[PDB]
């Protein structure tokens, strides 16, 4: 039963930490001016962040080669079966399913 | 003896003196002096660093600091003795733990109305307040009509001020509010009634002392200070919610300084506007500047960007 008792522990270490320190003298009696003088050194910044697709496919391309990456985690507890052909015939399937699946998208990477 | 031009690193012949000058006020009337040139002696109490992001205010060689308590008969008689004007800023809110508070504003303003009369000073000046009547009120309110008439006593020629409540840039006046995230704001005491002052804003009054710091000829004639139009309504403190779109502490905190639940919360409601037989203010002049159109400078909050303002008040009534 003692395992949450080392989680609620570990964070409420960190819980409390945060407040002895941003809090506390958060509301010392220091000037602390309002004016508009942060965000450094780039002053004002005003847009939308635009779209930028090599930004993105690196989220998608990365997406899918981790499926079977799931798939694929339980050989270990598979090398121990009865017939065993079926295995190594299909486990290298899965494998070159993934290693297919780059080349040819290998064509396109772009600066990635 | 007056010469050149008033630009800096000129001589304008005034010395002066400014007793307290740290907090708000005297920070903001030496900073007038540090420009048409002086000898502009500040003296301070405790504070070493504290004083520092005032020096770049005199140009070289004429602002000069010295260490006092002011208890002490003595420290108010090395200072002033070589000097021409003396103005007086001193005193502040809550009682402290140390300093009882009742003096104050009646031992202390004379321990520095000591030699100063008699060393030879002129044109001596002390501070009041619009809204200080010796009836009864009000706790903090009360003591320093005492030096209007305590200490008014001693040099004839004063020409002491009575200004009203002001809104500077770091002020504390209008800025008690808007600090009152809060369980809601609730006024004073929940009524409508009888807001506002008279909100002058900070540079008008500290324009008046330099314009009587050599005036001429006022001196024993006490002026008070007007405000804009014209008295106020209660969105005022809606006002703050209009636009707001809803020195030597510690290293890490404090034990107290409060909201002192006490004399502040009555201290802002006690309305009283009074006398206008006082010359006052355009005699002094010539200032006087409005509200609606200096309130969104002091007033930046979590939008930082949007205004779209319209809103605006009569008066309000009794007016
Ligand atoms: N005209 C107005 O609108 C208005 C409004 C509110 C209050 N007042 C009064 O008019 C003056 C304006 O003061 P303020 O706006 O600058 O706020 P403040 O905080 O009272 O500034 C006064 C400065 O002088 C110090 N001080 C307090 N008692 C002192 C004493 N006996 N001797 C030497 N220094 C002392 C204070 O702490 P340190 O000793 O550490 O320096 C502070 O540094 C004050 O007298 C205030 O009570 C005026």
């Amino acid at each position: 039963m003692n395992l949450m008792l080392a989680l609620l522990t570990n964070f409420t270490l960190a819980t409390l930490l945060v407040i002895i320190a941003f809090w506390l003298p958060q509301l010392n009696v220091y000037s602390e001016k309002t004016s508009p003088y942060e965000c450094g050194f780039d002053p004002m910044g005003s847009a939308r962040l635009p779209f930028s697709m090599k930004f993105f496919l690196v989220a998608i391309t990365f997406l899918l080669f981790d499926l079977e990456i799931a798939l694929l985690l339980p050989l270990p507890w598979a090398s121990q079966t009865a017939n065993l052909n079926t295995m190594l015939t299909m486990a290298l399937f899965l494998i070159i399913l993934l290693a297919v699946s780059l080349a040819y998208e290998w064509t396109q990477k772009g600066l990635e | 003896i007056p010469h050149g031009k008033g630009g800096r690193s000129s001589v304008s012949g005034i010395v002066a003196t400014v007793f307290g000058a740290t907090g708000f006020l005297g920070r903001y009337v030496v900073n007038h002096l540090g420009r048409m040139g002086s000898q502009v002696i500040v003296p301070h109490r405790c504070e070493p660093y504290d004083t520092m992001h005032l020096r770049p205010m005199g140009d070289l060689g004429q602002i000069i600091f010295m260490d006092w308590n002011g208890r002490d008969k003595d420290s108010i008689r090395r200072a002033v003795e070589h000097s021409s004007v003396v103005i007086n800023l001193v005193g502040r809110e809550w009682e402290t733990q140390n300093f009882d508070f009742e003096d104050v504003f009646v031992k202390i303003p004379q321990a520095i109305a000591q030699v100063s009369k008699e060393a030879g000073v002129e044109k001596f000046i002390h501070i009041s307040h619009l809204n200080a009547d010796i009836k009864s009120s009000s706790k903090y309110l009360r003591s320093k009509a005492v030096g209007e008439k305590e200490v008014r006593e001693t040099f004839p020629e004063a020409t002491i001020i009575k200004p009203a409540e002001i809104f500077g840039r770091e002020d504390r006046f209008l800025n008690y509010f808007a600090n009152i995230r809060w369980f809601g704001g609730v006024p004073l005491i929940s009524l409508g009634k009888k807001t506002v002052k008279q909100p002058v804003y900070i540079v008008d009054v500290t324009k008046g002392i330099i314009n009587a710091i050599k005036d001429p000829d006022a001196r024993g004639k006490t002026f008070a200070f007007v405000g804009p139009s014209r008295y106020l309504l209660f969105d005022l403190v809606q006002y703050v919610f209009a636009v707001a779109h809803r020195i030597g502490r510690l290293f890490e905190i404090s034990p107290f300084e409060p909201w002192t639940t006490r004399d502040k919360v009555e201290r802002i409601h006690t309305t009283d506007k009074i006398l206008p037989h006082l010359p006052g203010l355009e005699d002094l002049g010539v200032e006087a500047t409005p509200l609606e159109l200096k309130a969104i400078e002091v007033l930046r909050r979590h939008r930082t960007y949007r205004w779209l303002s319209s809103e605006i008040e009569d008066v309000q009534p009794a007016k």
